[PDB]
């Protein structure tokens, strides 16, 4: 289709189109399905927790005829709260009043196409949004990107947190051992009562750490001596067999020790301007590798859930003890035919129920 | 005479060798390479004990080292006995060693890409 | 994009984004072109190569 | 400290086997349940196995 | 935009050429734009004689193929390497596999 | 010292048969019985046979 | 001295299979018949053959 010329308007010129450039979107884990959906219809919830414990038994003498007892069990409850987010968008006739569409010659702009697109843009917003904070719960403390903080675990139920030296740098440093350590740790730590393989569970590391890792010389060695499909396919084939995140088809995957690790690239920007990384450490430089360890769903069972998240009502007419929904849109009309405005609105938490099972790994060491 | 497993690591082992060797002493196992070499670049150097040679009547018919530089045309394939024969001669024609390429290396025995940068003494 | 900040549920604020860019280009091509002929004293007696008469 | 010694870990680099492969890239946790966890880890060597 | 220049540093025996195929890899699959899922993996390679010679003697690829026990890894070292597709002139075309990543001179 | 030394270990790791792998990483105890024990160490090297 | 060469001699040493261990260890006289020679000597290497 033609178009004026560049340099005079009596001549004619051949459009052919355009481009666009669509920003990135990861979304790993919210594909994972780690998060189970729990809507409620209150803005706070409860839980109760239950304690107790046994020690050895003394011997004492026959004739004395004395014994011991045991102490009673201990009852303790808690609370939540959640995190709202809500933003605006509006249309405006001044938006389609003589606007070329940018595709085309001589077209105009109509409303639909604008209510489409802000309507993707919203969502896909809202989808970044999500992503980040499922990451952030993973990490153990639920902060905003502003920085405040709504929970955190490691107060609200009395425990500490562990982290994992590897000192892939040493090249003397055994591997084999931090990997037990990690599994002991969650073999003992779960206290569910029940028996418990320490195998099942995801480490999901960035960069620097995966490399590391793959290029150390005792791995390298040991997998080169080896003559067996997966010693190939690691050593001299390619390592990307992994899922899909939202960017690339296949991620990082490499297998030692019967552990899996994985190497996660998503990051986001905050509207301040900064990058927040998703598998970073707080105040930790980022030359330095970094990961994170979480169990498997099928580790407990569904009848011993460990993720959840709760979502609460909108503040709007007509919802006021309603179920909850992930998101709602809603639509109104301007005064004397001035235009749309819409508005986004979200109520939500991540949380997790055993946050000791939770495990940060490092590749210097101290 | 180095005495077995007095390293951990090859990239030690070299320049205990080469220290070794600038100070006149000489080595020579071609005839049971099998018996010294352990099995890969990381495990402990060396298998067996090396005892020390009176005499050092050796000399490649072929060009050594490859260039000013360099001991060996990158890429090259040699004995693994060889290499540290035909160092050893190098270094006693007043060379100087820098580094041995020995990083991504696999294998050790019988043949092995090992090579080295030389440069020269004072 | 860019990530949401946290809103307070009593106090109804909210937040907004930023609009697209657009930019135009230009392109020239490229001509090419040649010539020949054919004429009878071309074809005038003349013998093939492969063969006898 | 058993796991690393040299004489274990060059001798099954060199054997080249099912159990070699599973020893020395492969889990331990082979054994049966203490009670707390669902398997023990476990060596093989000589005609002894270990149990930790 | 700036173009991107890869150096592989054939010469040194010490070079990771792993490295330079994560670049590589790294820069289809964020670069693109395109927003969607994108296989930095399906990427022809066409190389000079020279490249392909130098690529062929590095110590690392060498070893690990020398090292392997399978039918790739013989056909690529002490087989021929006239495998690709008919050519104008040539009836095959040299190919190499590593990494992933298919090398066409 | 004989299962000892560095030649007869390399050449028995180097080589793929079962009896390589039992001879370096299994137990020897294959012999027949004495008075005190019912198996004697055993070792076959260049077609002799070794017991203790 | 092709068949000496260091890289044409590695090539063929680490290689499992019938045609490495023949070329490496058995006798390289597998050719046609030259009227005074029963068989002649071949080699194979990148796809050429090599006759004496």
């Amino acid at each position: 289709m033609l178009t004026n010329s560049e340099k005079s308007r009596f001549f004619l010129a051949d459009l052919t189109g355009e481009v666009q450039s669509i920003p990135n979107t990861y979304g790993y884990i919210s594909n994972l399905g780690l998060f189970r959906s729990a809507p409620i219809t209150q803005t706070t919830f409860l839980m109760d927790l239950t304690d107790w414990d046994v020690s050895l038994l003394d011997a004492v003498d026959r004739d004395s005829r004395k014994a011991e007892t045991s102490a009673p069990e201990r009852v303790r409850q808690i609370s939540f709260p959640m995190m709202y987010f809500k933003e605006v968008e509006s249309i405006t006739p001044d938006e389609i009043q003589g606007v070329r569409q940018p595709g085309t010659a001589n077209e105009l702009t109509t409303e639909a196409v604008v209510r489409a697109k802000k309507l993707m843009k919203i969502r896909t917003k809202f989808d970044i949004t999500r992503e980040f904070l499922f990451m952030q719960a993973l990490k153990g403390k639920v902060v905003d990107a502003r920085g405040t903080l709504y929970a955190d675990l490691y107060k609200q139920f009395d425990v500490e947190k562990k982290t994992v030296y590897f000192d892939l740098d040493n090249p003397n440093a055994d591997i084999d051992a931090s990997i037990e350590e990690l599994r002991m740790h969650m073999e003992d730590e779960a206290k569910t009562g029940t028996v418990i393989n320490g195998e099942e569970i995801h480490v999901v590391v960035d960069r620097v750490f995966f490399s590391k890792l793959v290029k150390h010389p005792k791995i390298r060695d040991a997998y080169l001596a080896q003559q067996t499909p997966l010693a190939w396919q690691q050593i001299t084939g390619s390592l990307r067999t992994g899922g899909t995140d939202g960017v690339q088809a296949h991620m990082n995957t490499f297998y030692y020790g019967g552990v899996k690790f994985v190497q996660y690239n998503g990051k986001f920007k905050d509207k301040r301007g900064k990058v927040h990384t998703l598998v970073s450490i707080d105040s930790v430089a980022a030359t330095v590798g970094v990961g994170h360890a979480f169990p498997n769903v099928s580790m407990l069972g569904e009848a011993n859930n460990i993720f959840e998240v709760a979502y609460g009502p909108c503040p709007k007419m007509g919802y006021a003890n309603t179920l909850g929904q992930e998101l709602y849109v809603f639509e109104y009309e301007k005064d004397r035919d001035e235009g749309i405005d819409f508005e986004a609105h979200s109520y939500m938490l991540p949380y997790c129920t055993r946050p000791q099972l939770l495990v940060d790994v490092r590749a210097d060491a101290k | 005479m180095i005495k077995a497993k007095t390293y951990p690591d090859f990239k030690e082992f070299v320049k205990g060798f080469i220290a070794n060797v600038k100070a006149g002493k000489r080595y020579d196992f071609r005839t049971y390479q099998e018996a010294i070499l352990p099995l890969t670049y990381s495990s402990y150097w060396p298998e067996a004990d090396i005892a020390e040679v009176e005499k050092f009547d050796y000399k490649p018919d072929y060009k050594v080292p490859f260039s000013d530089d360099l001991l060996y045309s990158i890429g090259a394939q040699m004995r693994t006995s060889d290499f540290f024969m035909d160092l050893q001669y190098a270094i006693i024609n007043g060379k100087d060693v820098d580094t041995v390429y020995c990083e991504w290396l696999a294998r050790v025995k019988p043949f092995s890409m090992l090579n080295a940068k030389l440069k020269d003494a004072i």
